[PDB]
């Protein structure tokens, strides 16, 4: 958790905390703390916004992760659009 | 103010857990009252309502210290379960609501949901959903897809 807590504060100003910090998750095979600090009650999300950590989880055969960000929003109808 | 006859009516089905299949219709400020009751009771097979309990108040956020909200979710599903009740509340991703909805969704994993279902109705505006149009018709959308947003 402190590695996290030093990783928002950086050279980025945006989205890009939330759009890194992710990804350091999939990243690293341990699904509970990243969980609970990025799926917080008061955070929004958006299906858009989840696609690229969702084939990552893919591409990298992690299960557990996968049904973690299938069951928080991420709608398989709009994943394969294209 | 005019009236004329409704539209926007149909089941609305969410992308995330193909779990749910909620439906969806509107009214007027003033509608004939056994008319809603029947509406209620007799066409979406609803069964006879035992115990009516409102949650009520905020509408905006608070936070609770992680004790007490536990036993509050457990205990307001354990009630509702049992006695056939309904619990009405004001139906928006905003604050006491966003508490009920992390119940009932907090159970409906664990009881598998087998029979009796967890009758929650809720009343919201139709004019003030930020993504309405995923729904308007007159002749209806029935298995109809919706996704969650929020930044408008």
């Amino acid at each position: 958790q402190a590695l996290l807590k030093a990783s928002r504060s950086d050279e980025h100003a945006g989205r890009h905390c939330w759009e890194r910090q992710l990804e350091l998750a999939v990243a690293w095979n341990r699904v509970d703390i990243a969980e609970s600090e990025i799926f917080t009650e008061e955070s929004q999300w958006t299906s858009s916004d989840l696609h690229p950590a969702m084939f990552s989880a893919l591409v990298g055969d992690k299960p557990e992760f996968v049904r973690l960000l299938l069951e928080n929003g991420v709608c398989v109808r709009e994943f394969l659009e294209r | 103010v005019r009236e004329t006859p409704t539209d926007a009516f149909g089941d609305i089905s969410f992308g995330g857990l193909g779990q749910k299949t909620g439906k969806y219709v509107r009214v007027s400020s003033d509608t004939s009252c056994e008319n809603l009751y029947q509406l209620m009771t007799e066409q979406w097979k609803l069964r006879s309502p035992n115990l009516l309990i409102s949650v009520t108040g905020g509408a905006k956020n608070f936070y609770i210290k992680t004790h007490l909200k536990d036993k509050f979710r457990r205990g307001l599903i354990k009630v509702a379960q049992t006695t056939g009740a309904w619990i009405l509340t004001g139906g928006t991703h905003a604050g006491v609501m966003k508490h009920v909805g992390m119940a009932v969704r907090d159970y409906t994993l664990s009881s598998g949901s087998m029979e009796g279902q967890i009758v929650v109705i809720g009343v919201a505006p139709w004019g003030v959903i930020h993504n309405r149009s995923t729904l308007i018709h007159p002749e209806g959308r029935f298995p109809a897809y919706y996704s969650l947003d929020e930044q408008g």
